[PDB]
């Protein structure tokens, strides 16, 4: 719990960065500056094709980033907003849990670990599909559900 | 006149049969779900997927 | 002069076996850099 890290524009919140493993992660398409200046400051690394954005943790003085596991067996989640449903190759959320600008935020499976990101959502009708960066044993990969629109 | 008509429609019948071919091959992805069509296979039959 | 005037390939010789090689070379290069991206691309492109 208490891994996000802040990212606020000049007048508001935009995005969420968080820290999992040895890197600090953001979406990329999240235009603002972190909340933490020693993060701010360190030199930052942008990957478009996966709309993720990356930094290697100090971690001397961050010892409490979160850790990860790229198993996703079927069933309920957690999302700091309710329980997602990873059902086939999709994440599932009630319509009303997700808004614009909350991208970021991981996914937690039932033994606290980060599963996936979400970098956005689709309005999908009795629910909303969840487009997230995932990974496999040694990649990354982004699932984007037809017509996700950018959070 | 004859010579080019001739080898003008071979032309045409050997594309549109490999449309032909790329359709009986390509169909049975499509009616299934997931539609996992591997890399390799997209480029060859010249395809878009449905997944993104 | 007798002779007549010459074009730019024409009075080449053996400058023009050294811009061969030359040539060669660098485009050489340049074929493996084209196939090391085209490569790149492809894998990428298995990626998503
Ligand atoms: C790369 C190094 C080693 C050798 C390169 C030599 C080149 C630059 C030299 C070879 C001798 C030269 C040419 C010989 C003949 C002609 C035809 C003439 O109507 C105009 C000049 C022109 C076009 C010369 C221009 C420069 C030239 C092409």
């Amino acid at each position: 719990n208490d891994c996000i890290f802040e990212v606020k524009h000049e007048g508001k919140v935009t995005g969420y960065a968080c820290l999992v493993g040895d890197k600090v992660m953001k979406p990329a398409h999240v235009k603002g500056t972190i909340d933490n200046a020693d993060l701010a400051k360190l030199a930052f690394k942008r990957s478009s094709k996966y709309d993720l954005e990356c930094a290697q943790i100090p971690v001397h003085m961050k010892s409490d980033a979160s850790k990860f596991t790229h198993e996703k067996p079927e069933g309920y989640y957690n999302w700091h907003h309710g329980a997602v449903q990873y059902s086939g190759g999709r994440f599932t959320i009630p319509t009303g849990a997700g808004k614009p600008g909350d991208s970021g935020r991981p996914i937690f499976d039932n033994k606290g670990r980060v599963v996936a990101i979400v970098l956005g959502g689709a309005n999908e009708g009795a629910r909303t599909a969840l487009s997230v960066v995932t990974w496999n044993k040694d990649i990354v990969t982004k699932i984007t559900p037809e017509g996700a629109e950018e959070w | 006149s004859v010579a080019s008509f001739v080898l003008l429609s071979m032309v045409g019948v050997a594309v549109g049969m490999c449309m032909c071919a790329r359709r009986r091959c390509i169909t049975p992805y499509e009616l299934t779900p997931g539609a996992t069509v591997p890399f390799l296979l997209s480029l060859i039959c010249c395809i878009r997927t449905a997944k993104a | 002069a007798s002779h007549t005037t010459l074009g730019v390939q024409d009075i080449s010789a053996t400058a023009m076996s050294w811009v061969q090689k030359i040539t060669g070379g660098v485009g050489l290069v340049v074929a493996v850099a084209a196939l090391i991206l085209i490569v790149v691309l492809c894998v990428s492109f298995s990626r998503h």
